[PDB]
DNA sequence: TCGGATGTATATATCTGACACGTGCCTGGAGACTAGGGAGTAATCCCCTTGGCGGTTAAAACGCGGGGGACAGCGCGTACGTGCGTTTAAGCGGTGCTAGAGCTGTCTACGACCAATTGAGCGGCCTCGGCACCGGGATTCTCGA
DNA sequence: TCGAGAATCCCGGTGCCGAGGCCGCTCAATTGGTCGTAGACAGCTCTAGCACCGCTTAAACGCACGTACGCGCTGTCCCCCGCGTTTTAACCGCCAAGGGGATTACTCCCTAGTCTCCAGGCACGTGTCAGATATATACATCCGA
């Protein structure tokens, strides 16, 4: 299953994640395909700020989901 | 002296089963006792209310299952009903 | 006994007596206490496992209310179940607003 | 030397929010509880555990209200909390008339 | 008496919440809200111990009063 | 060509709808939405009309209360127009999950 | 018969009127989507509770009284339909 | 089938209070629901208090304490005065 | 005086309340003084609400009572409003309040 | 500040469908009496709460330099209110029809009580190892340059 | 950007008291069994939810146009914050006393339960006026020269 994340720049990038995939792994994926360190990556889905460590199946993020991202310098 | 009753031994057995080498404090025992009592009170009250609500004077497995589906959230509700029905069928298999 | 037949830890007889004497209903069936005990044992086992993992994280061997509070407030569903409740000697989760952080 | 404002404040934030002990002095709280209970009845006697429980509940309620006030204050594009934030939080919570 | 809640104490209590700066009237505002909260809680507890026909306030009465307002507490046998 | 200044007609509508007492959302789209929502949980469910009416009344009350709290938050923020962030803030402070 | 894309039934003027009853004066052009989402989640919760209640009843029709029970459970009881 | 309600009693109370005022059906249903809700609340609170105090019988005292608990100050005072007057009137004869 | 309600000079019934209390599984045994007290409290509350509603209806030059009058009476009294702080009334409406700053200058 | 166009509150006929009232009856409530278990009353004991005194020291209180933050004023370019014309689906009025809610009789398996029995669970003791406290050293930001 | 100084975390050593285990004992959980009734089932009966067809029109959608409001930039003035010194009362540690909570034993009286009889309230039915619709008019209010 794949979702999408858009930043404030309007660019939406596909993320190939899994229910067992964690926020640490997804931010590693953003590091791999965008280069942005996770310490600037801040993300909202359904108005909730996720921590690092949980799983997507815990929050049951459905497929084709679009997340909102900013870079906190 | 008053013979006060608690759930210390049973939760101790459960803790030993799930974790071999782990200790516990007295405040944790009080907290677990209170939590168990609260959950039991909630479930029993809801089940009794529903049983007398659908014109019946008998409380069985069914209204307890319905209450477990009601108060408990989804995934844990499914796990709870699975565990409960497994226990019931295991008990009724023997005699 | 009766808890031995179902392969459970919690006592069936105590639950049965509490249900009967708590005037919840005029009469009670023979299948209720087993189900209730199984559900209670599942919930307490989940809570104890989370608390034990949290305690093992901090290089300790005993469980104190802080570990229970952390385990309860970390799991989403367990947090939403015990929403309007408070735990003595618990504390708060380590959160700081992003804006408040220095430039 | 000197420390710029806002640093030791964060230090205290981390230190206090890491710990799990109470902050209000016991004796003034007991005196206030006894005096406020004098109105409904005189010559009342209190067990210590009751006072401890009251203190714990009051501290938890105050901390929750302060967190909500801070959230409202940052939403209003400010850094310092003000009494209007307190009243707005109490009103939205649905407790104040 | 009521002014016994020191300014540093309430400052620390707020600091646990996670607030950086503090203005002048917050101390009085929290004193008032604490007064209201305590008034309600020990009024309910006093009523309970009145019906109990006893001259001592027990922690169980406080636990029951806290529960009756949807603010139940764990760790004192209730 | 008469041109009222902005906000006057808004005041007129505010007063008119506050004075009245009947519901506002049309019936058939609400019934269709309720049936479609209930389709997922269980198939071939038949609904009584009074149940749909009760659902509409409850939704009306909830939405009115939420909009009132949103307006309170918006006027607190030193603005005149409500924004989604006000809705999220009100939902968060109320104690319901956002 | 399959039903889909019914959430658009709640039109923009209806939401504007609902806000106007509350007392709002000026409306931004983006609140409609989150209003629809909030209505959707509220309806989902209430409908699920009512469906469970009628499922225990061993029937195939949902009455308003079950809706009243479900509304009462969430601490938002309602007067005007009996019970 | 019989459908029990509190219609005639509410009508009698309304006639006693106001002499020339009528009532509609929806308002009567609202009053019936309100009366049922208040009765349920008071009875449940009284039963819980009686079980807390380790007693096996419900009397006037626990009802009075429940009224003091739920209802606000002046309302509780007026209600308890009316209740004690009614009970002493009943027990006089 | 045959009926129990006539004995205490009350309008609400006594036997119905007693039977509902007995069959409501609230307690193992019930006394002989609970129903009269409960009926008196219920009658007082109903009389208060009804007189408020009647005054509100008279204020609008009408004769019959409609749920809007009940909503106005309930929400215009502080203690009664606090008693029903989490209750929604059908067709009641809202209170006509406008924020001061929204008004034109 | 004014005046015309607009919207709103007021007066009046009228016709209708919801509301107050008369009637029969039947099912729940009241009169009468029992019988026993639950509650009220009276001693008695001893455990926990109140009270008070000495110290010590950590916390509280008061004053001062100052840089960062709340608040007001100005400019602008856009996002939404308003009016108009066009399209379209909601609402109303009958018409069919069948799935299913609701009530009735049966007979049957399931749950309460009671008498004999025992071992699982609770109270008291102990002992020792996990945790608290203190001295010492390594690391890392954090403000100045 | 590069410099140092407290602040903080990690490590080792030492001491202490709460938890885990053990032993003795009394009461609540088993067990074999009878008897009454709660309800699962079969049936049947009438009601209301669903599908639909046609007509009407008030409501919905899209567009032009204009303005006032959210937002960024600038400045000022002032007020909490971080240190440093002086003042005090909290807490510990201990010692004394008693009165109120917890328990036991005795007695009496209040209510569940049963029977018989009867009238209070409910379903059914009907006349009728309070209020919504429609109409017409005078008063209040809003934009602009």
């Amino acid at each position: 299953m794949q979702i999408f994340v858009k930043t404030l720049t309007g660019k939406t990038i596909t993320l190939e994640v899994e229910p067992s995939d964690t926020i640490e792994n997804v931010k590693a994926k953003i590091q791999d395909k965008e280069g942005i360190p996770p310490d600037q990556q801040r993300l909202i889905f359904a108005g909730k700020q996720l921590e690092d460590g949980r799983t997507l199946s815990d929050y049951n993020i459905q497929k084709e989901s679009t997340l909102h991202l900013v870079l906190r310098l | 002296k008053t013979r006060k009753e608690s759930y210390a031994i049973y939760v101790y057995k459960v803790l030993k089963q799930v974790h071999p080498d782990t200790g516990i404090s007295s405040k944790a025992m009080s907290i677990m006792n209170s939590f168990v009592n609260d959950v039991f009170e909630r479930i029993a009250g809801e089940a009794s209310r529903l049983a007398h609500y659908n014109k019946r004077s008998t409380i069985t497995s069914r209204e307890i299952q319905t209450a477990v589906r009601l108060l408990l959230p989804g995934e844990l509700a499914k796990h709870a009903v699975s565990e409960g029905t497994k226990a019931v069928t295991k008990y009724t298999s023997a005699k | 006994t009766r808890s031995s037949r179902a392969g459970l830890q919690f006592p069936v007889g105590r639950v049965h007596r509490l249900l009967r004497k708590g005037n919840y209903a005029e009469r009670v069936g023979a299948g209720a206490p087993v189900y209730l005990a199984a559900v209670l044992e599942y919930l307490t086992a989940e809570i104890l496992e989370l608390a034990g993992n949290a305690a093992r994280d901090n290089k300790k061997t005993r469980i104190i209310p802080r570990h229970l509070q952390l385990a309860v407030r970390n799991d989403e569903e367990l947090n939403k179940l015990l929403g309007r409740v408070t735990i003595a000697q618990g504390g708060v989760l380590p959160n700081i607003q992003s804006v408040l952080l220095p430039k | 030397h000197r420390y710029r404002p806002g640093t030791v404040a964060l230090r205290e934030i981390r230190r206090y929010q890491k710990s799990t002990e109470l902050l209000i002095r016991k004796l003034p709280f007991q005196r206030l509880v006894r005096e406020i209970a004098q109105d409904f009845k005189t010559d009342l006697r209190f067990q210590s555990s009751a006072v401890m429980a009251l203190q714990e509940a009051s501290e938890a309620y105050l901390v929750a209200l302060f967190e909500d006030t801070n959230l409202c204050a940052i939403h209003a594009k400010r850094v310092t909390i003000m009494p209007k934030d307190i009243q707005l939080a109490r009103r939205i919570r649905g407790e104040r008339a | 008496n009521i002014q016994g809640i020191t300014k540093p104490a309430i400052r620390r209590l707020a600091r646990r919440g996670g607030v950086k700066r503090i203005s002048g009237l917050i101390y009085e505002e929290t004193r008032g809200v604490l007064k209201v909260f305590l008034e309600n809680v020990i009024r309910d507890a006093v009523t309970y111990t009145e019906h109990a026909k006893r001259k001592t306030v027990t922690a169980m009465d406080v636990v029951y009063a806290l529960k009756r307002q949807g603010r139940t507490l764990y760790g004192f046998g209730g």
